[PDB]
């Protein structure tokens, strides 16, 4: 029961998936050709969390690969574990988005959704009961932010009682990967905030910051940053599949993370993390995990958490460990930084325990928290946007596909309103 | 499933277009006589090379090109060389009389009897392809024969097809070196035709190219042969991503929407590095940082202009080699902090990062030597105003007393055409100044 | 013809640096590696995906 | 840069269908890539793996990603050009007179630079004994020689290596056994031979002759059958890392000295469907269950049968504790402590109980065939 | 993670540069060809990824004869293919010529060349620049080089091993002029400058080495070691490390006076060296001997303000301080009043290397001294007088004005030379 489907758009979303499915696959020990080869009965108990069944006994993942160009789609298939995907569910375009958001949402992408909207429908009703949706997409790309956001908006109207998650890689300020980064990001949030039940920001800049200062490596590759996230994504949904002291489905994480209707953005940080040569000297005690998991440098986002206060804090302790030690560590840290925790919500840290630890370690923690620190990432995007619009630079492409200047203005209005309202409670006192 | 149709018009464009096919052919692994090498007939199972070749159903791979020239001498040279067995026999359409640098002749008098066949050739090539991405057109603005035909094709293509992208690898008049005696005239009129029909125009002035070769390659007597390859090497840099596996690919449909700030401005000047002769190459590691730093160096700019004299609007540079993405992040961070190079006020970010896994392959016996890391750049910076201004000034002197205007009056070219053409170049010149003013 | 010859062509190279179009400065070093092959560059160590 | 292509075929299990690929090989940096013949689409995106230069030859197999695929023949002409001279195939055997030294003779073969590709042991039959020597029928000594061929166990093996056939021949020494010791004392014949007709071993001389002897003793349809005795016995399997580390001769030679009567042994290449099930019994113990069954799939592996008095207990007393890391401290003379290096590669493997062993030894040599 | 760039200009500077490279090349284990026959060496070299190495140097000059010798000898493979910038014409000792008429069009390539190297490195520590004032071209080009170097970079330290003319033995006839204009420019740009006049050197080899026919090949050799002696701390394990950055804070008493005089010991030929013990007490004793000053000045004629001496060899530390006590007790060497302790001790372990076919013999110990001395005013005193006499009737003056320089420039040099002399007298007065 309580199963979820997987949908990805644009190559940024698709590339990420290549690891998650290979990241998730190892946990249950499913071999690439769909033949079970695990050790424990616990390994097979919740194969319903992400998989299905078919004749012949070979398993298959429920994914929806959606995009407008063949470059990204034709690549992920050939990778290891790439034979698990059903070729029937593949859908692809022929023209290409060209990084124009307006191009991928109304002109070209809107035409191909009917096929993609068809595939999504069968899986949702074809399962025992649909819990929600999890999607990986890029807010910095034309095809993603344009065609990707279209999928969510239509989906939300159809299934009012379902939840959804989006792991978007917002573009950091210092390094920009698309000269149209500002527009395709500012517009994207407008539709996302209204209907996206959840959205947590991950910064490619942070990806590079974490590797060169913790792992102690010389030259990372695109896989290196990709590997961590795929492990991270399992963190939120880790406890829904294995027995534990305090099970907590995806919704339960929703209940204790969004105090108000609109402020629904999160950041994550993964620990523990020890380097190749530093993998043995460090001692593993439950107090050891806590320091890094709340450590500022461990946050997987560019925004500095110390510049704000935590509206709410969530933690998913992984593996077997004494229940009290989990709490006693949490409260103490809650008081030792009493200034940094907003004062009007007592007991602002949640905890969970999953008894089956990820393979390779003995105890790990995944961090999720909505903090006033995420305010900066909008302001940085807000400042860039105001600069270009005044001079109407890089505008002819967008306006040439039906878009009108007012729609761009309206999107900014909502963008700024969210930032202003977010700091509204920063100075609020009881 | 991505293809591109290559069109070459004009002698100088013909030779340059000539070299690129040697560079492209060498890169993929096709032998001179069309049939794949006997050693590895079926070795290349993967259909990576479709970007420039179309299967014949049984046999060789026909180049996706059409060669045009109104004078038979140069083309007849092509159809007698070792590559005679490669191109389709009935696509190299050749005329009878040369344009004789008479632009009026190349657009109103003779071209009307050969344009149709060129259009017919364009259509049949497309039907085989399914996903036409855009058009790459080479042509020399310095020759009347190319200019008249070059202008006509783009206008005809713009109406027959529509919204498909269009690019041009022209070679404008050098600031001080000259080839003909009427280059100032044929250049200005040509710019009119290409201004309102092409999304992007590249700068490859030949004056700088000679300077580029001497400083690094250490060759004291360069000819047209050396100039042609560099552009051919330049072409591979931009089109490398579409035909090789890439950690971060960029599509030609993705290039257009990241280089042209406004509807009118559609020019830019390119550069390439490193280019180190094998004699003095291996003494340097060719780091990612140093290559990028030399990338913006004024000397290596392929186009004779000084970027320091203006601002920068947007530069899209794709690397090639084994660069580490962080190292790519390593290079850019340094550039912005620098003060000698300043961007335009209204563009806080101006980099489009591209990476690839296929390094260049060296043409045997050439000046160039093999190197792991290479990068190509094309930036649209306010510096380009100098070339347009310099060409315009030269125009005023001749028109002061209608010198050499009588022949162009001799081919049905209306006298007022010069009056209308002059304004547009002046209008374009004022366009650059307005964009650069701070807010 | 009374032409110069390669036996004399090199000498003119050493005297006044007078060459023929499109030819290169030959310094005649001692290559331990073959110039045609060998990519004439430096490689920074790069292993497989280390995060494994 | 420089490429060699070997078209390959994989035997899937979902249905009776079979498929072929190209299995390209970049010798420039040991990368791996594959491409399929049907639907003409890219299959493997040129990743890194573990394939050794000597494991790529016609008639050999090597695993990648829990998939058993093997070479079929040459793909392009370019490839058959380079490997035409290198990578011959020559067969070797050992006469029963050298039974009590079988382990040792195997020792020097690996060090020489060849490869031990195939190996089998059987008891020749009189009816086919004459068929064994089809050309020598008329010679006066042919009958007497045939009479001796039917004495005792025969150890068979195929020698593959660069110019193997000639290299093998120069290893034996001169034809006569007596003359060898005077001139060549560093050969197999200079140490073990006894009389003219009891030559330590007989090898293949000509490539034309080399072909037949290889098929006759390693074809899918041969007249020689395994001679494994299933009563009062225990089974042991040499883990793959010993073959990759080139000490297999040491492992075998070690157990011969103990007086054990080594009965039967035939190579076995195996994949996941026949790997987990054999170790499936340990599901509830040895928390490394996946790995030990997993690593058992990678690379060749020998299968052994031993019998003296008390198959498990008497042998297990020298098999010692399962953890090699602790075997050295308390068991210096035991087998593994000399070779074991970690938990999952502890060399020789021994069954648990005497009463259970019999079915284990019956698995390899009765049904799996 | 620390690197230092080498800048050389002028025939003497070029030749002096060559000498130091043979010692460095044969010191670390690299053959002349650049290949290595099978992390300390990074301090002076770089790795190109495969095979050989490229020394971090740049050579500038206006005459091609000297440099063209390099690109035709046995050291042709090593230096960078293009870094050996070469001009077309010779300045010909017209100090003006090398600063406003011909130097302007060639310094540009120089600044770019330094620009590239600074990027590749990570730990730029400082610049060691050699230049001879006894020659016009070496002067004018050097002056502008240092002037552009400071403004372009900033606080990075600089070192200059100049070579001034001898007291009585002279090379050119216009040395008095080019010498004067050199000091003015270098006075405000070069943090540390070591006087190394020749007339002491000839006294150095003949007195000890017993070489009655020394030649410029041998003279360059001595400076080659001293560079080895001073830089040795940066590229070998040591129980006491003194970095290049750690000189301006142990040798300069005031912002103006930044000149020290060099001296070396011991120097002895292998034929006569091996009949004495070479104890530390005597070696430090020979260090201050008036005979041995590498530069022609009389130590007995002035105060001492600071003397930093770098041992190198197997010397045990314990002998170090005891030797210092020996020096302080002799009444014939009097230190300045306001500086109580005038020593900065440095120690290394790697013994000095011996180049084949050389004159110096392998010693187990040695001392290299670099100390400011109040006597250094003697050369300025003698040089200042010489300039005054020949300028009395404007001899040779009509030429220097021929390269664009103004008459007023010369006069201001005279006043500046006066200022330096005034300060030195002031520093000597006890409180
Ligand atoms: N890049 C490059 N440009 C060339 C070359 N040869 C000539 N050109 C340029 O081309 C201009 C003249 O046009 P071309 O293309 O050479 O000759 P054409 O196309 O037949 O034009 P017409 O000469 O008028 O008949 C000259 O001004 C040159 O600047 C060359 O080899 N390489
Ligand atoms: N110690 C030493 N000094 C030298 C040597 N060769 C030249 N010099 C110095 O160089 C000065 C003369 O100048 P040049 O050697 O001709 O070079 P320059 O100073 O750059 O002036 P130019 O002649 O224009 O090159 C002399 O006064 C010497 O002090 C040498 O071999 N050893
Ligand atoms: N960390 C990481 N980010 C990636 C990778 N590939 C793409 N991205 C992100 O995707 C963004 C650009 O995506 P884009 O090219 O527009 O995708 P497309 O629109 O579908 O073609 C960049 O900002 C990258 O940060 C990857 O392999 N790793
Ligand atoms: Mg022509
Ligand atoms: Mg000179």
């Amino acid at each position: 029961m309580r199963e979820i489907v997987h949908i990805q758009g644009g190559q940024c979303g698709n590339q990420i998936g290549a690891k998650f499915w290979e990241v998730i696959s190892d946990e249950h020990g499913i071999d690439p050709t769909g033949t079970y080869h695990g050790d424990s009965d616990l390994q097979l108990e919740r194969i319903n969390v992400y998989y299905n069944e078919a004749t012949g006994g070979r398993y298959v993942p429920r994914a929806i690969l959606m995009d407008l160009e063949p470059g990204t789609m034709d690549s992920v298939r050939a990778g290891p574990f790439g034979q698990l995907f059903r070729p029937d569910n593949f859908v692809f375009g022929q023209t290409g988005a060209g990084n124009n958001w307006a191009k991928g949402h109304y002109t070209e992408g809107a035409e191909l959704i009917d096929s993609v909207l068809d595939v999504v429908r069968k899986e949702a009703e074809g399962c025992d009961c649909l819990q929600g949706f999890q999607i990986t997409h890029s807010l910095g790309g034309g095809t993603g932010s344009g065609m990707g956001t279209l999928l969510i908006s239509k989906v939300r109207e159809e299934y009012p009682d379902r939840i959804m998650e989006t792991f978007s890689v917002v573009p950091s300020p210092k390094v920009s990967d698309t000269v149209v980064e500002p527009y395709n990001a500012t517009l994207s949030v407008h539709q996302l905030v209204e209907n996206a039940d959840e959205c947590m920001v991950i910064d490619n800049e942070a990806l590079y910051d974490i590797c060169f200062r913790t792992l102690k490596l010389t030259t990372p590759t695109y896989g290196d940053l990709n590997h961590l996230v795929s492990a991270a994504m399992s963190g939120v949904t880790c406890c829904l599949r294995f027995p534990g002291q305090l099970n907590s489905d995806l919704r339960k994480l929703a209940v204790n993370l969004i105090p108000f209707p609109r402020l629904h953005f999160f950041m994550i940080g993964f620990a523990p993390l020890t380097s190749r040569g530093s993998q043995q000297y460090r001692a593993l005690t439950v107090p050891e995990l806590t320091q890094q998991m709340f450590d500022a440098k461990n946050m997987m986002c560019a925004a500095d958490p110390r510049h704000g206060r935590y509206l709410t804090a969530s933690a998913l302790f992984r593996g077997r460990m004494s229940t009290k030690e989990v709490d006693e560590q949490m409260l103490n840290v809650q008081n030792k930084n009493s200034s940094y925790f907003v004062e009007w919500i007592p007991n602002n840290i949640k905890s969970s325990i999953c008894d089956i630890p990820p393979k390779g370690l003995k105890m790990a923690v995944t961090f999720v928290g909505n903090s006033t620190a995420i305010q900066e990432m909008f302001k940085r995007v807000a400042e860039q946007f105001t600069a270009m619009f005044r001079r109407k630079a890089f505008l002819h492409w967008y306006t040439g596909e039906g878009m009108d200047e007012m729609e761009f203005t309206e999107a900014e209005s909502n963008m700024n309103d969210l930032v202003s309202e977010y700091q509204q409670y920063q100075d609020a006192t009881a | 499933m991505r293809e591109v149709i290559s069109i070459h018009v004009g002698q100088g464009g013909i030779q340059v277009g000539n070299a690129c096919w040697e560079l492209f052919c060498l890169e993929h692994g096709i032998q001179p006589d069309g049939q794949m090498p006997s050693d590895k007939t079926i070795g290349g199972g993967d259909d990576a090379f479709n970007t420039f070749f179309s299967e014949t159903g049984a046999g060789k791979h026909v180049p996706r090109a059409v060669f045009l020239d109104l004078e038979p001498t140069v083309i007849d040279e092509v159809r007698t060389g070792t590559y005679r067995q490669l191109f389709h026999p009935e696509q190299l359409i050749s005329g009878k009389e040369d344009a004789a640098n008479n632009f009026a002749r190349g657009h109103y008098t003779i071209g009307k009897e050969i344009v149709d066949l060129c259009l017919d050739r364009i259509r049949k090539l497309a039907d085989n392809c399914t996903g036409l991405q855009g058009f790459l057109v080479f042509n020399s603005v310095g020759g009347g024969t190319g200019s008249g035909l070059g202008s006509l094709l783009l206008e005809r293509l713009s109406v027959d097809y529509g919204k498909k992208s269009k690019l041009g690898f022209t070679i404008y008049p050098s600031p001080q070196v000259s080839t003909a005696v009427v280059e100032p005239y044929n250049s200005i009129l040509s710019t009119h035709s290409l201004l309102e029909h092409t999304d992007v125009a590249v700068m490859l002035d030949n004056e700088a190219i000679y300077d580029i070769c001497r400083r690094n390659l250490d060759i004291e007597r360069p000819t047209y042969t050396n100039l042609n390859r560099l552009i051919a090497q330049v072409i591979s840099s931009l089109t490398a991503s579409l035909r090789f596996d890439g950690a971060l690919n960029v599509d030609i449909t993705e290039f257009q929407t990241n280089l042209v700030p406004y509807p009118r401005i559609h020019f830019m000047l390119s550069s390439y590095a490193p280019i180190i002769s094998a004699e003095k190459a291996y003494h340097e590691q060719l780091s990612v940082a140093e290559i990028t730093n030399s990338a913006f160096e004024p000397a290596n700019m392929m186009a004779k202009c000084d970027p320091r004299h203006g601002k920068y609007m947007a530069c899209s540079m794709m690397y090639r080699g084994d660069v580490v993405p962080k190292d790519v992040n390593a290079s850019i961070a340094t550039i912005k902090t620098k003060r000698t190079i300043q961007f335009v006020d209204w563009c806080p970010t101006g980099f489009k990062v591209g990476i690839n896994y296929q390094p260049p392959t060296v043409v045997p016996g050439g000046d160039l030597a093999k190197v792991m890391r290479a990068v190509c750049m094309i930036s649209n910076s306010t510096a380009i105003a100098e070339v347009f201004s310099r060409l315009d000034h030269k125009f005023d002197l001749m028109y002061a007393k209608r010198a050499f205007v009588h022949w162009y009056v001799g081919e049905g070219m209306e006298e007022g055409e010069f009056s209308e053409a002059r304004e547009d170049l002046a209008a374009l010149e004022k366009d650059y100044e307005e964009v650069g003013i701070e807010t | 013809p009374a032409v110069n010859d390669q036996a004399a062509h090199d000498q003119y190279v050493r005297s006044h640096g007078n060459y023929e179009a499109g030819e290169q400065k030959n310094r005649n070093y001692n290559w331990k590696v073959d110039p045609q092959q060998h990519r004439f560059g430096k490689t920074d160590k790069i292993a497989s995906n280390e995060v494994v | 840069d420089i490429r060699y292509i070997f078209i390959v075929e994989w035997f899937d299990t979902a249905a009776s269908l079979i498929r072929t690929y190209y299995l390209t090989y970049f010798t420039q940096d040991k990368t791996i890539e594959m491409y399929d013949l049907k639907n003409k689409k890219v299959f493997l995106k040129r990743c890194e793996y573990a394939i050794k230069d000597s494991d790529l030859y016609i008639g050999s197999i090597l695993n990648v990603y829990s998939r058993q695929l093997k070479i079929v023949d040459f793909a392009d002409v370019f490839t058959r050009s380079k490997f035409q001279n290198i990578k011959e195939k020559t067969f070797a055997m050992i006469k029963p007179d050298a039974y009590i030294h079988i382990g040792k003779i195997i020792s020097i073969i690996e060090r020489s630079g060849l490869q031990i590709s195939n190996l089998k042991m059987t008891k020749m039959s009189q009816e086919d004994a004459r068929e064994f020597y089809g050309e020598h029928k008329g010679k006066p000594f042919y009958d007497g020689l045939v009479n001796f061929m039917s004495s005792d166990l025969i150890v068979g093996m195929e020698l593959v290596g660069d110019n193997a056939i000639k290299r093998w021949r120069e290893l034996l020494g001169p034809t006569n056994t007596l003359v060898a010791r005077e001139q060549a004392p560093n050969s197999i014949r200079g140490l073990f031979g006894t009389d003219g007709t009891r030559n330590a071993c007989h090898g293949s001389d000509s490539p034309g002759s080399a072909f037949r002897e290889l098929n006759f003793f390693f074809a899918k349809t041969s007249k020689l059958k395994t001679q494994a005795f299933f009563n009062q016995c225990t089974c042991c399997v040499i883990k793959p890392h010993i073959v990759k580390q080139n000490q297999v001769g040491e492992v075998i030679d070690m157990i011969l000295s103990e007086g054990f009567e080594i009965s039967a042994l035939q190579t076995f290449f195996l994949d996941r469907p026949t790997a987990e099930e054999f170790y499936e019994v340990y599901k509830g113990v040895l928390p490394e269950f996946n790995a030990i069954a997993e690593h058992l799939t990678s690379g060749m592996c020998y299968a052994l049968e031993v019998r003296q008095e008390n198959a498990v207990k008497s042998f297990r007393d020298i098999a010692g504790p399962h953890d090699p890391e602790i075997a050295k401290v308390i068991r210096p003379n035991t087998i593994r402590a000399r070779f074991g290096i970690d938990r999952v590669k502890n060399g020789i493997h021994c069954t648990d109980l005497e009463d259970d062993g019999v079915l284990e030894v019956e698995y390899f040599f009765n049904a799996l065939q």
